């Protein structure tokens, strides 16, 4: 039973990776598309 | 675990010492010391480390550095001319002697 | 004032036993334990074991097992020492001790306070 | 924190998730809710956890099925009483070979054996619990210390907590703030007193489910905590006895030294003022009516003695001169005059085998620890019922 | 001399190739590009 | 989090995105 | 593979997903990366399946707790061929009634045998792990065939591989290629010798 205890964990943690993100375009509003347009200046800092 | 003898002149002060092991010195401060005259019984003198009973003079003191402890004579006379014993707990509910020292009063 | 009674002076032949009183005075017994000091002539202190004066409980040197037994009763407070098959060098000076106070609530019985002594006894070995 | 070269807590402590950031300190503001710690869903949880916790440590353990024989046992100690519980006792152990049956001997407490059945006041002994179930010893790597356990809840779930200094458990509270996590609570295993806990905040806090049902336990949340001691003085030593195939068994050998009382110390001023405060704030909840503290009601001994552990050794203390005396007027103890230094001592017995939990969770052999032990405490909290007699029209027991 | 005993180190000799890591899919960079609004 | 439960509906317009920054975050 | 015809293999390899179509060879190109196989996390995680699975086979198997018993022996190769190590010896079993016990007789190996303790040299015998702890005997189905095992990341992680053909173990690889899961890289118990491993 241990190969399959293997395969329930990777199966969540799949699936955890791939909503964390989602999740994250989700609150940016850019969600259902590759690239982004922000509406944030870029900082002279980070420049 | 004592040195055999010592000398001093009347008036000056002198040390015994005594050197045990950890579990006997290096654990517990339940060192005690005593005198004898020859033809005598033993006699009380230093039941604690430092702590002196009732009747006993301001002629000796106790002290412990680590693995040894002293007896300081603060001073002398020939009346301190007798043996002198070290006495401690070894634990296990075991109590030793150190061996003895002849103080030789000059 | 406390004060010791130590027996008489025994001489015997070795191989024999030995039975040795202290009768103490002065203070209520059961209160402080009761040790023994030995004394070879010529030679320095020597410690045996002691005895609890309110249960009878006794500890012993290592090589005094066996050979030495303790007793004692409140009754008429004293104690008894008893050594069996004497040798030769067991011809010395014998030494009651009044030990540390006996609590109810902590092992004092190993306290090497030794406050007042009796006042000798003689074993000697033919 | 809790990590080091030791893992085998017998908490599993280890296993969590570490809370790495400071504590939240999200306080909401314009907030009222309705509490209600009686009906609370998590407490039934924890006990669910202590239960399973202490069942998957005890599992693997050493088992003590071919221990259960016939004991001849006599006297131990040469005294008659105070510390009269060593007996000594024999048997016949089974060795590494099924056919070599040894002759071996042990040290056991007076409440771990019981006389045989039929006896003609004989020598024959048994262990207390052959005739009810199995039982394992301890492994001797697990720890008891209770180390603190935060609960969290999942992510889409809040943790809503009081910060009203007066809430006595139910009742809305005005100061409502929620936390990711709970604070460091500790598993301490105790009855009758409550051992390293959180203190109350300003005032002495008494909660009980309708304060005049009898069946109701009163639990008091004390100010300041009051210092307690506790050792069991006498040295013991640990012996190993071979039981079967390669599994070994752990037993009192020896004592060393002349026997002392296993007891504790209690400052008796601070306990007094304590309990005088104690009995402000129920006379303020029973007006006109002296109360009066009493010993707890007869019964078990683990029931009526105060039982604790700390180390690995389990200890039950009488406690009946503990809970003495009448408290009446206001303030009539007047603290202290002098500076008393009374300590009220207690004295305190031990088991090996105990059936903790009722028998709900299983038999422990508590393997013996050489040496001495010696440990400190809070008091911070009382467990109390009201003893409600007929004649208790002014003077009421607790 | 011959030596042994640690089994992983048979097994080291099999997965000395391998690596295990973790991809992370979102990318920050500046463009000059504004978002429509 | 949470940092708006008591205010007005048009006060949480302006937290309610960080609410939603917790429904995953461990 | 058909592994339905046993499937008390002790590596338990039925129960792993099969590997149906071709990898994933795609080498990367342009990419250097700093390899350490002193440090790898993989070898002590199967180190540890390893053992899991030893004792998950060995589990449900029959337990030899009443064969501890005194064993008399002799010696069954008198007429040795500069090999012997061969020990005939005699026991008492139990029966399937607990009142009936049977003498019976058993072949050992020297090493698995010894003289004892407390004997005057005499006959008197025990196993090796008497004082030890006890053993379970292998089931006869279990059978110990090195079935190759390819291990997999779990999707959206990524196993990178060195394919310079002359890697030390440590430092940067010129050529790197990912791929989703391992080679079939064998289980083989040994020591002081690798057996038929990857070349
Ligand atoms: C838990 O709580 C319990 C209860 O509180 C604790 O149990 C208590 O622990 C106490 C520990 O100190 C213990 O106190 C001892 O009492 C002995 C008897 O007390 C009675 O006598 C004294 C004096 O007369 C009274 O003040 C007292 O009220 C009682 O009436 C004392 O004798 C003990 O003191 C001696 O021992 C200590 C330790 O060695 C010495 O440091 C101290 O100096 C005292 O030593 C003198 O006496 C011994 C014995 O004779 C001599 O060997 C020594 O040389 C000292 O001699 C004096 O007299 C000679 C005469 O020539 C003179 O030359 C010299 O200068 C000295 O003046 C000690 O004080 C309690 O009895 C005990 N029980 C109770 C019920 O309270 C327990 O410990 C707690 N446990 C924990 C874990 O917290
Ligand atoms: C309420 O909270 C208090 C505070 O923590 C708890 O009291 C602690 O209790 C534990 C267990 O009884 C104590 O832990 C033990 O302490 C012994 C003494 O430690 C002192 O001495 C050593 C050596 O010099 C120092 O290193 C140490 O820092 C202390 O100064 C140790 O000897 C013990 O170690 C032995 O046991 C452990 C576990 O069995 C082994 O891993 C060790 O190898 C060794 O064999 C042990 O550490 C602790 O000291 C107490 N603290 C205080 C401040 O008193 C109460 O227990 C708690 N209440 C309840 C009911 O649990
Ligand atoms: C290892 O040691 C064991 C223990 O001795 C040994 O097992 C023995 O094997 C022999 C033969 O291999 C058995 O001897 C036979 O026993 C049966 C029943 O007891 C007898 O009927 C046999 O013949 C006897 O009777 C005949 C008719 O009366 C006679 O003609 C004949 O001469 C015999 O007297 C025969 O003896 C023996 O019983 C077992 N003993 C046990 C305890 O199992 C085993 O063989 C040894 N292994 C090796 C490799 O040497
Ligand atoms: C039982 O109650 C005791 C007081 O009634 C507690 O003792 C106090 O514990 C505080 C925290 O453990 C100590 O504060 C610490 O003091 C040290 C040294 O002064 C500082 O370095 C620390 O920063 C400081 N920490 C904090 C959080 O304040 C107190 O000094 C200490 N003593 C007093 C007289 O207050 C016991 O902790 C408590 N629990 C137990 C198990 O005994
Ligand atoms: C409580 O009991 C323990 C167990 O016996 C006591 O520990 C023992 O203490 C004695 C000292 O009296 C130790 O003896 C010494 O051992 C060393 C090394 O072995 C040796 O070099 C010395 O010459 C001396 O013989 C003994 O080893 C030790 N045993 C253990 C297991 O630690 C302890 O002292 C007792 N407690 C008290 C307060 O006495
Ligand atoms: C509790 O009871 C048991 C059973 O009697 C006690 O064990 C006994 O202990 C004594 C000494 O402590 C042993 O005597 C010794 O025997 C050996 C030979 O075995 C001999 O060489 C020695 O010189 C000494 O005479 C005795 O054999 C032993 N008996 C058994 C059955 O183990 C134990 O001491 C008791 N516990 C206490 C605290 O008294
Ligand atoms: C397993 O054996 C123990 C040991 O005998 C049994 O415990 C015993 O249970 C009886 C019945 O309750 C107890 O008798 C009671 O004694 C008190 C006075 O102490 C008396 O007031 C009661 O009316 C009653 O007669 C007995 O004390 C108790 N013994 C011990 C050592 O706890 C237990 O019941 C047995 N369990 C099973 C399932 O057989
Ligand atoms: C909290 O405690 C109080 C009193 O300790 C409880 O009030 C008691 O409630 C019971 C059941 O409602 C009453 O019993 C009934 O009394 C009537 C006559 O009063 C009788 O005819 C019935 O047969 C029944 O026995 C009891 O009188 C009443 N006592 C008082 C002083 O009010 C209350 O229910 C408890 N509440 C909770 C939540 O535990
Ligand atoms: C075994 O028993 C002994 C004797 O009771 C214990 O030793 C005692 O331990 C306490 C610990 O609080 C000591 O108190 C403190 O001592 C220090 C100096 O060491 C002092 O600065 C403090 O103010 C406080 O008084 C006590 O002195 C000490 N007594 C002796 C004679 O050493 C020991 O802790 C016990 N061990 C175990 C493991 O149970
Ligand atoms: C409501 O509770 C919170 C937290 O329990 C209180 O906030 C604390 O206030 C005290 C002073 O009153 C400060 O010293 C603390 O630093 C505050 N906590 C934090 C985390 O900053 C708040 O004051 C309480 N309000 C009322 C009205 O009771
Ligand atoms: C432990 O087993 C021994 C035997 O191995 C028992 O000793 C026998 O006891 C019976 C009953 O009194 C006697 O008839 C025998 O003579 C004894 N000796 C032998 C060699 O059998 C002993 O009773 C058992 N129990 C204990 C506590 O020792
Ligand atoms: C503690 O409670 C017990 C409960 O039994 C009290 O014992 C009773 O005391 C009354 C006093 O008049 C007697 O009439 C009873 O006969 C006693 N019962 C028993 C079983 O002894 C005890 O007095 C209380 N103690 C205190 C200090 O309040
Ligand atoms: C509660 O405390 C009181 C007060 O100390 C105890 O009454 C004393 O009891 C002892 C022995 O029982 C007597 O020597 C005193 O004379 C009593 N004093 C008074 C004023 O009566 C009482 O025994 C304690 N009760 C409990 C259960 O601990
Ligand atoms: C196996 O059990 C038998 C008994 O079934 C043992 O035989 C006995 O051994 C003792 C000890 O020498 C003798 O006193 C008896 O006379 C023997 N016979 C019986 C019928 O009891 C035998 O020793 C055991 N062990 C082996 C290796 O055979
Ligand atoms: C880098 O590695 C890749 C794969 O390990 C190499 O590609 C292989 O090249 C050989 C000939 O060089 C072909 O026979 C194989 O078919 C290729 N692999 C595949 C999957 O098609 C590549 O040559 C290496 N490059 C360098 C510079 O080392
Ligand atoms: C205190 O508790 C009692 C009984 O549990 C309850 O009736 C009372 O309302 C509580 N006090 C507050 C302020 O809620
Ligand atoms: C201790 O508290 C009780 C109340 O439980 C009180 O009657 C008694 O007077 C107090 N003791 C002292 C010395 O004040």
């Amino acid at each position: 039973t241990v190969w399959g205890i293997k395969q329930l964990q990777a199966r969540v943690l799949a699936v955890e990776r791939y909503l964390r993100d989602q999740q994250l375009l989700g609150i940016w509003g850019c969600s259902g598309k590759l690239i982004c347009c922000t509406n944030v200046p870029w900082n002279s800092s980070w420049s | 675990t004592q040195p055999a003898s010592v000398s001093g002149s009347p008036g000056q002060p002198i040390t015994i010492s005594c050197t045990g092991t950890s579990y006997d010195v290096g654990n517990y401060d339940l060192v005690s010391w005593y005198q004898q005259h020859p033809g005598n019984a033993p006699k009380y003198m230093i039941y604690e480390v430092t702590k002196r009973p009732a009747g006993i003079s301001n002629r000796f003191s106790g002290s412990k550095s680590g693995n040894t402890a002293s007896l300081t004579i603060s001073g002398l006379q020939a009346e301190d001319a007798a043996d002198y014993y070290c006495c401690s707990y070894a634990g296990s509910s075991t109590v030793i002697f150190g061996g003895g020292t002849k103080v030789t009063v000059l | 004032q406390v004060q010791l009674v130590q027996s008489g002076a025994e001489v015997k032949k070795p191989g024999a036993s030995v039975k040795v009183s202290c009768k103490a005075s002065g203070y209520r017994f059961t209160d402080h334990y009761i040790h023994w000091v030995r004394q070879a002539p010529g030679q320095g202190p020597e410690w045996m074991g002691w005895i609890n004066t309110s249960s009878g409980r006794s500890n012993f040197a290592q090589k005094f097992q066996g050979r030495v037994t303790m007793t004692r009763d409140t009754s008429i407070s004293t104690a008894y020492m008893e050594l069996n098959r004497l040798k030769s060098d067991d011809t010395a000076v014998y030494y009651c001790t009044t030990g540390s106070w006996i609590s109810l609530y902590y092992d004092s019985s190993g306290y090497p306070n030794f406050d007042y002594w009796g006042q000798g006894t003689l074993v000697t070995v033919t | 924190r809790a990590y080091e070269k030791e893992v085998h807590n017998v908490w599993a402590t280890h296993a969590c998730v570490p809370t790495d950031p400071s504590p939240q300190e999200l306080v909401l503001g314009n907030v009222t809710e309705n509490f209600n710690m009686w009906k609370n869903d998590m407490v039934d949880q924890m006990h669910e956890d202590i239960i399973s916790l202490w069942d998957q440590s005890l599992k693997p353990c050493v088992k003590l099925t071919p221990l259960c024989v016939t004991l001849i046992c006599s006297d131990a100690t040469v005294k008659t009483g105070t510390v009269e519980e060593m007996k000594n006792c024999s048997f016949n152990t089974t060795t590494e070979i099924r056919d070599k049956e040894k002759k071996e001997y042990a040290l056991f407490y007076k409440p771990d054996i019981v006389p045989l059945s039929e006896t003609n006041n004989t020598s024959e002994y048994r262990l207390i619990n052959c005739n009810t179930s199995a039982c394992t010893q301890a492994c001797p790597k697990v720890t008891f210390e209770p180390i603190p356990i935060h609960y969290c809840a999942p992510a889409g779930y809040a943790i809503l907590k009081c910060n009203d200094e007066t809430f006595n458990g139910t009742g809305p509270c005005s100061n409502v703030s929620t936390v990711q996590c709970t604070h460091g609570i500790r598993p301490v295993v105790s009855t009758q007193l409550l051992l390293n806990g959180s203190l109350a905040e300003k005032e002495i806090v008494i909660r009980s489910e309708n304060l005049t049902n009898n069946a109701k336990i009163i639990i008091v949340h004390l100010h300041t905590p009051v210092e307690i001691v506790c050792t069991r003085p006498n040295n013991n030593t640990r012996k190993s006895v071979r039981i079967g195939p390669g599994q070994t068994f752990y037993a009192t050998g020896d004592i060393i030294g002349d026997i002392k009382q296993a007891h504790c110390n209690i400052s008796e001023e601070k306990w007094n003022d304590t309990l005088q405060k104690v009995g402000i704030e129920l006379q303020k909840h029973f007006p006109n009516k002296t109360i009066k503290y009493n010993q707890s009601a007869g019964g078990d001994m683990e029931i009526t003695t105060h039982s604790f552990n700390c180390g690995g050794e389990f200890f039950y203390c009488n406690t009946s001169n503990l809970f003495n005396g009448t408290y009446n007027g206001t303030y009539i103890s007047t603290n202290s005059s002098a500076n008393s230094t009374s300590t009220i001592t207690l004295q305190c017995r031990i088991k090996q085998i105990i059936n903790m939990w009722q028998g709900v969770g299983r038999c422990m052999y508590a393997p013996p620890i050489a040496g001495n032990i010696t440990c400190r405490s809070n008091i911070t909290g009382l467990l109390l019922t009201r003893d409600g007699g007929t004649n208790s029209n002014e003077t009421e027991t607790f | 001399r011959p030596a042994g005993g640690d089994m992983r180190d048979n097994w080291r000799s099999e997965l000395y190739k391998y690596k295990v890591v973790k991809i992370e899919p979102l990318g920050v960079a500046p463009t000059r590009c504004k978002r429509r609004v | 989090f949470l940092g708006a439960a008591g205010s007005t509906m048009g006060a949480a317009s302006m937290t309610l995105t960080v609410q939603a920054r917790n429904l995953l975050s461990g």
